[PDB]
């Protein structure tokens, strides 16, 4: 999920 | 000692440009697709803002995703209302520094009604003469004002964060005022505005949902917006979501 990736990214 | 409001000011993202193309004659489909491309980039900006928002990271990751997916349109329309208030005193829809909609482009198919709905949000900033710090606290509360009817995974953490920013709104009101002759009246007016945002953006969300599902209209959406809407839409249409209201319906 793109949103999940972004939330987890630095 | 840094204040919570001073941090909201420094984490607020800078405004994005559209890159819209003057050369093609305007068509409703082209305009809406351009606005959705801008919206997707603004949503990416809003996710980065939420990660920086003090306390938000305390939430379970699944609640972070729920709150952003449920509130994104309220956040985008509120910020559009603010930009339109500061840049035009609510007379024009100021989507981006390079994309302003005035009453003569509102005449394309499907544009007039939704644009009137967006202008009404800006008209409330004018009516209330909202300060920057009041706006910033209210915008946090919008991120925290639409939840599943069956609750969040980290409910107690959420309740703490929401109460914290309710009190921050009160602090923003006291800073705006020279003293305290009308601090409660102001808080009443701004929480009435927050409550009204659910209905004021509901028409925008329903139109977004229609243009998303009706492939016939050829409106394009960027990938991250499409993923968010595909998750949000079934929950909203099923009636499984509720607004957190300050005042009785
Ligand atoms: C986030 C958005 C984009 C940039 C901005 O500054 C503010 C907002 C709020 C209104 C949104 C808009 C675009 O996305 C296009 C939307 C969804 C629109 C409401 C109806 C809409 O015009 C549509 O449904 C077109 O498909």
């Amino acid at each position: 999920s793109l949103l999940k990736k972004l939330l987890l990214a630095p | 000692a840094p204040t919570l409001i001073s941090l909201l000011e420094v984490i607020e993202p800078e405004v994005l440009y559209s890159g819209y193309d003057s050369t093609l004659p305007d068509t409703s489909t082209r305009l809406m697709s351009t606005l959705n491309r801008l919206g997707g980039r603004q949503v990416v900006s809003a996710v980065k803002w939420a990660k920086a928002l003090p306390g938000f990271r305390n939430l379970h990751l699944d609640d972070q995703m729920t709150l952003l997916q449920y509130s994104w349109m309220s956040l985008m329309a509120f910020s559009l209302g603010w930009r339109s208030y500061k840049q035009s005193n609510g007379n024009m829809l100021c989507f981006a520094p390079d994309l302003v909609i005035n009453e003569e482009r509102m005449q394309l198919p499907y544009m007039y009604d939704q644009c009137q709905q967006m202008l009404k949000i800006s008209s409330e900033f004018v009516r209330l003469q909202v300060s920057y710090d009041e706006y910033l606290c209210m915008k946090v509360l919008l991120l925290l004002s639409t939840v599943p009817k069956d609750g969040l995974k980290s409910q107690a953490v959420f309740d703490e964060i929401r109460m914290t920013y309710i009190k921050e709104l009160g602090k923003a009101i006291v800073k705006r005022e020279g003293n305290s002759s009308q601090n409660w009246q102001r808080f009443y007016q701004l929480t009435k505005l927050l409550d009204s945002m659910h209905e004021m953006v509901g028409g925008l969300l329903q139109f977004c949902f229609y243009t998303f599902v009706n492939k016939s209209l050829s409106v394009e959406f960027p990938e991250m917006l499409a993923e968010i809407i595909s998750n949000q839409l079934p929950k909203f249409k099923a009636g499984s979501v509720k607004p957190l209201l300050f005042h009785q319906k």
